[PDB]
């Protein structure tokens, strides 16, 4: 920790999240599939998709968890799944002063249980996840865009939706009124190829195929 | 074609159409639609004004940045229409009112600029011309509007013979002067019409068709040299025309009979206005007009339009018209007007 | 096991109607699921790694007023990237994008010595260091 | 003149002296007005009344894998055989070598920068030539980073 | 007019299915090509293709005889009948 | 420095200017092209060249720390004049 | 592997009760439209427009992906009956400004590049 320019380790809360993360799989082994603990300490618990309500319930009303705030809720994109979208529940513990990261998965075509009767937070960050990633909640008290303008066809936040989408408008003075038009830019937007050829975390190096 | 002038791009804003206009008069009602369907293209748009400049603002979005540019000229200056036409390759002219001013009368507007515009024009080497003229111009009607259309018809057509001359019909749109002066005659009470617009058929022309039209017109090789008519669909007697606009804006329509020559009176009375007359005498011989059939010329079919029936698009004009009560009703609830079978 | 309560759907996944895109962007648009080539200039091989998806380039021309270059391709700048080609193929096939897949160039062992640099009687030898 | 596109402005097949099929993709389209080459030639065929039955570059493939299987396989050699078939029908004939030696187009380096279009429209290739043939003394250039 | 204007033949190097095929190009090819010796016979071989035989006639005009487990007997019928009868 | 087209266009430091036909010329017409005048090629050719008692000499720009990278030129040759590959400034050794 | 998690029908009979029950709220929504928004279409072009939008996706098999197309559906009827979507926003479905596209070769040919 006398490193100026290093952060220091906290060794005490990775042993104690560490064992309340094993407590967690102990109790609800139906649903957890994997348990870890970050190098800055946080705990996350991946689930089965079935096990949300389950989850989300011991967690905000066990009596050695507490987590009665739900921080965030929101979705990961990551295409090369078959699963392609994450789900991320991060809750926080005012009783303990802990955070937890809940994730589980889903793909376009299979919804997800919504997690209103748990926290009424998720309302809003349910209605923000099915209008930029297109993840369908079941049994939400009403499910529609919240971001996105009216009428507004895709889900932007999916890693294969163009950066400046497919429609432009502007205003048209014939029809006397904003019209939607296909998008084109008299700049294209310049990608820039910044990825180093050489390796810069060895400790992370994933095995040979 | 210089490496500049190239079409580029799929026809949207940013595009290259290859086309640099100069639109003459494009601060009128034709002027906007045509400056509109010019600049969602990609074209190069000079647009010369004569007016102030907060009269252009509303085409300022018409195009990408740098597309419109505006330029200050004098319709009894040369030089000025030379630097306005000088990088173009199309020169449309849409210049003209419907009454005589202290400083333009009908001979300058139809005649003198027009000409003027085109004898510059061929100078500076524009390979399309485009005039607009009228549908009913002749050299012995009653109306000096349309006889100065005919004498300003021919000087173009010597001036710049391979000028496209485009000879429309009475236009309608939301900014017409046509269907919106009937639907304003409810403040004078009842309708005046000569012979009770019985013997008066006209053939109005809608106004994107026109401007569809002329953009066709610059875009297409055999349209050099020709000259078209532009007219509507159908064919209906003034009477029919206007009952039908009355009913469209939910007006009581009372038409009464006036003779020729006390009409004539009324347009000379609303003529001493010293801003934009309500009517004048030469809008009496317009309107009662018989619309001219010119089989021999070719029509809007020909350049490619498909003419939009008045029944289509006379409440899009006609809705400001009506009072709350009937404002929401729809275009179903009308009758159509009566059509002479043609 | 998980007991939902499932039906059981048998044709292949195809999710092009619900995913908002433009007819015209994937009819017409060919992918390409390739491995990167190592840039010649370096010798560094991390960005050999992965799988990519790219689609046909299309036009682009000179702005009138900057001369910047515009697209109307919304597809233009879009990359994927994936684990493996199967992983890559799946997500093209489900979006209804055709696709020509290139199999991954994998530089071949070297029998390198540098004893052989001075052989006796070779023509490995050199006349420099 | 019809402007078509060169190698960089196309998607197109090319096949190398082993026999093997590579494609090109399009890096730039063409410039101006110029076209696809395979394009050119079906409107042309349109505009004559003997319009081709392909519309597309999938379609003008297929088509090329009916007239050799071999030129769709990318990346693939396919080996060939029957030589000693070759063979026989080579012998029948019998013609006459000359007594010209065989002397190669390309002798010097000089010539081989300048061969086809593209090079010969090339200035790099113009300056490549003229220092071979005249010494560094007129292609320097100061260069100071 | 209306005569043949070029053959193909498309074959597999190795598979089964084209092994009467290969037999006909070796036998019987030489003859062929020198019987008909302006006649351009095209024997393009890519791996694993169904054989076959395309014929042109005048003014474009194309068949195609599946050659798929053939005998070297079969091939060569099919052959005569193409350079025989032109459509 | 600056010259003019045949059509009186000024040419920039770029060598930039509409050919004749070109139509892209109409954005200038009752307004003017802005041609920055000092051509940064004539003025640093106007400097004098530095005569120095060394192989190697370094440029900085001037100012220190806000000139440029500081940098090392070789004066080996005789037949030409070191120059600064950020500033342009020209070095010859005093034939030493 | 084929066993998958229901969105609602349980089979393509199911699913397809729900597209005509979202083809009858959208059918008999148009005239409320018209008028309420007053568009100059006629009722009759604004359910040749539903009628439309409802044949893209007829060539669809999976109940799954029909459940989802019926949702969104559903969640474009609200925000018309609602009259959160706004005139612009009914008439973007008309593509009244954009100019029509060539479909055959040459056309498409003599503009540009584009297959
Ligand atoms: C005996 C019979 C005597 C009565 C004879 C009636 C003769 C017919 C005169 C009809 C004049 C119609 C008219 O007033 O239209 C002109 C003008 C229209 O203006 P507006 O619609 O507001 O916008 C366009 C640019 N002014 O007008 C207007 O601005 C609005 C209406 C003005 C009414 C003045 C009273
Ligand atoms: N129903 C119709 O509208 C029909 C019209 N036409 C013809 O179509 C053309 C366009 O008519 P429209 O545009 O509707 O009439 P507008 O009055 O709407 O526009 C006419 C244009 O003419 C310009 N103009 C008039 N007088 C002068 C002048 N002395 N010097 C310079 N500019 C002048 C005006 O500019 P400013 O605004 O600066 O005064 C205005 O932009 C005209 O030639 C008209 O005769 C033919 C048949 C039917
Ligand atoms: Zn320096």
């Amino acid at each position: 920790d006398t490193r100026p320019t290093v952060r220091p380790r906290n060794d005490v809360a990775h042993k104690q999240l560490s064992a309340f993360g094993e407590y967690v799989a102990e109790i609800l082994p139906k649903y957890v599939q994997q348990v870890q603990v970050s190098c800055f300490n946080e705990l996350e618990i991946c689930i089965h998709p079935d096990g949300v309500i389950p989850v989300l319930t011991f967690l905000r009303d066990h009596s050695n968890a507490q987590f009665k705030s739900l921080a965030d809720l929101t979705a990961v994109d990551i295409p090369t799944r078959q699963n392609r979208f994450e789900i991320v529940y991060n809750l926080l513990s005012l009783r303990f002063n802990s955070r937890i990261r809940v994730k589980t998965y889903t793909d376009e075509l299979t919804p997800i249980e919504s997690s209103v009767p748990v926290y009424k937070a998720a309302n809003w960050y349910e209605r923000e996840i099915w209008d930029m990633f297109g993840v369908f909640f079941a049994n939400h008290p009403d499910l529609r865009r919240i971001l996105t303008d009216y009428g507004f066809e895709g889900h932007p936040f999916r890693k294969d939706f163009p950066l400046s989408g497919y429609v432009e408008l502007r205003y048209d003075d014939e029809v006397k009124r904003v019209v939607a038009e296909p998008v084109e830019l008299a700049q294209e937007f310049r990608k820039f190829d910044l990825n180093s050829p050489w390796e810069a975390f060895p400790a992370y190096r994933q095995p040979p195929e | 074609l210089h490496h500049a002038v190239i079409p580029h791009g799929k026809g949207g804003r940013s595009s290259v159409s290859g086309i640099v206009a100069t639109v003459f008069g494009a601060t009128g009602f034709l002027g906007r639609y045509v400056v509109n369907h010019l600049g969602r293209m990609g074209s190069q748009v000079i647009v010369p004004h004569r007016c102030e400049p907060y009269d252009t603002m509303h085409l300022r979005p018409m195009g990408d940045l740098g597309q419109i540019i505006f330029m200050d000229w004098n319709g009894r200056d040369k030089d000025s229409i030379r630097r306005a036409v000088e990088h173009s390759s199309v020169v449309i002219n849409l210049v003209g009112r419907e009454w005589e001013t202290q400083n333009f009368d009908f001979e300058d507007v139809f005649v003198k600029i027009p000409q003027a515009i085109a004898q510059v024009s061929k100078e500076a080497g524009v390979e399309k011309f485009i005039h607009i003229s009228h549908l009913n111009a002749d050299i012995k009607s009653s109306s000096k509007y349309l006889r100065s259309k005919a004498v300003g018809e021919k000087e173009v057509r010597e001036t710049f013979p391979e000028a496209t001359i485009i000879k429309p019909a009475e236009i309608f749109g939301r900014e017409d002067r046509f269907l919106n002066y009937f639907a304003n005659i409810r403040w004078f009470g009842g309708v005046p019409l000569i012979s009770l617009g019985k013997k008066t058929v006209k053939q109005p022309v809608y106004i994107v068709d026109v401007t569809k039209g002329i953009i066709n017109a610059i875009k297409d090789p055999d349209a050099r040299g020709k000259t078209f008519a532009f007219v509507g669909p159908s064919r209906y007697l003034l009477f029919d025309l206007v009952q039908y606009v009355f009913a469209v804006a939910h007006r009581p329509f009372l038409p009464y009979p006036l003779p020729h020559f006390a009409y004539r009176w009324i347009g000379r009375l609303f003529e001493i206005s010293p801003f934009e007359p309500w009517t004048t005498r030469d809008k009496v011989e317009r309107i009662h007009t018989t619309d001219k059939i010119l089989p021999h010329l070719p029509g809007l079919e020909d350049l490619g339009v498909e003419a939009t029936p008045l029944e289509l698009k006379a409440i899009e004009v006609l809705r400001r018209h009506r009072t709350y009560r009937w404002l929401s009703s729809e275009i179903e609830d009308v009758q159509p007007a009566k059509t002479i079978p043609t | 096991t998980r007991d939902t309560q499932l039906i059981t759907v048998d044709e292949k996944l195809d999710i092009t109607t619900i995913t908002g895109v433009p007819e015209e962007h994937i009819k017409t648009r060919k992918a390409r699921i390739f491995v990167p080539a190592r840039n010649n200039m370096q010798s560094g091989v991390n960005n050999t790694k992965k799988w990519k998806m790219e689609f046909d380039t299309r036009e682009r021309w000179e702005n009138p007023l900057m001369g910047w270059a515009s697209t109307a391709d919304p597809l233009s700048n879009l990359v994927l990237t994936f684990s493996t080609k199967e992983d890559a193929v799946a997500f093209a096939e489900k979006n209804g994008w055709s696709y020509d897949v290139e199999e991954r160039k994998v530089p071949k062992p070297k029998s390198k010595s540098y004893g052989a640099n001075f052989s006796w009687n070779k023509r490995t030898r050199v006349s420099t260091k | 003149i019809l402007p078509g596109a060169a190698y960089t402005e196309k998607s197109a097949t090319y096949v190398n002296t082993e026999g093997r099929a590579q494609q090109t993709k399009v890096a730039v389209t063409p410039p101006g007005l110029a076209r696809e080459d395979w394009k050119i030639i079906r409107a042309l065929s349109e505009i004559a009344g003997m319009t081709l039955p392909y519309d597309t570059l999938d379609q003008v493939r297929n088509r090329l894998e009916e007239v050799s299987p071999n030129l769709v396989r990318y990346d693939d050699v396919e080996g060939a055989n029957y030589f000693q078939q070759a063979s026989e029908l080579s012998k029948l004939v019998n013609q006459q070598l000359l007594a010209d030696p065989l002397v190669p187009p390309q002798l010097t380096i000089k010539d081989f920068y300048m061969t086809d279009s593209i090079s010969r429209a090339s200035q790099t290739m113009a300056k490549c030539v003229k220092a071979v043939t005249e010494g560094a003394h007129a292609v320097e250039e100061p260069s100071i980073c | 007019k209306l005569g043949l204007r070029e053959i193909r033949i498309h074959l597999c190097q190795r598979s089964p299915g084209s092994q009467g095929v290969r037999d006909f190009i070796e036998k019987r090819y030489v003859e062929l090509k020198k019987a008909n010796p302006d006649l351009p016979i095209l024997i393009r071989e890519c791996s694993d293709v169904q054989p076959k035989l395309w014929a042109r006639y005048a003014f474009g005009q194309e068949k195609n005889v599946s050659l798929n487990n053939f005998s070297a007997d079969q091939v060569t019928r099919a052959l005569e009948n193409v350079l025989s009868s032109k459509a | 420095g600056v010259r003019t087209s045949p059509t009186g266009e000024k040419v920039t430091h770029t060598g930039q200017v509409y050919d004749d036909g070109d139509y892209r010329k109409v954005r200038f017409v009752g307004r003017q092209k802005e041609v920055n005048e000092n051509f940064a090629i004539d003025l640093i050719a106007e400097q004098p060249v530095s005569q120095v008692g060394s192989r190697v000499i370094s440029c900085d720009g001037g100012g220190g720390a806000l000139g440029h990278p500081r940098v090392y030129i070789n004066l080996d040759k005789e037949t030409k004049t070191g120059t600064c590959g950020y500033c342009g400034l020209q070095f010859r050794q005093q034939h030493h | 592997s084929t066993s998958v998690k229901p969105i609602f029908s349980r089979d393509m009979n199911e699913a397809k009760r729900r597209v005509r029950e979202l083809y009858r709220a959208w059918y008999r929504e148009v005239p409320n439209t018209v008028h309420l928004f007053q568009l100059d279409i006629s009722v009759k072009q604004g359910r040749d427009k539903v009628r439309e939008m409802f044949k893209k996706n007829a060539h669809i098999t999976d109940p799954r992906v029909v459940d989802l197309l019926v949702i969104k559906g559903k969640m474009e009827l609200e925000e018309t009956i609602k009259v959160w979507k706004q005139r612009t926003h009914v008439m973007r479905f008309f593509h009244e400004t954009e100019a029509p596209r060539p479909k055959d070769f040459l056309s498409k040919f003599y503009v540009g590049h584009d297959p």
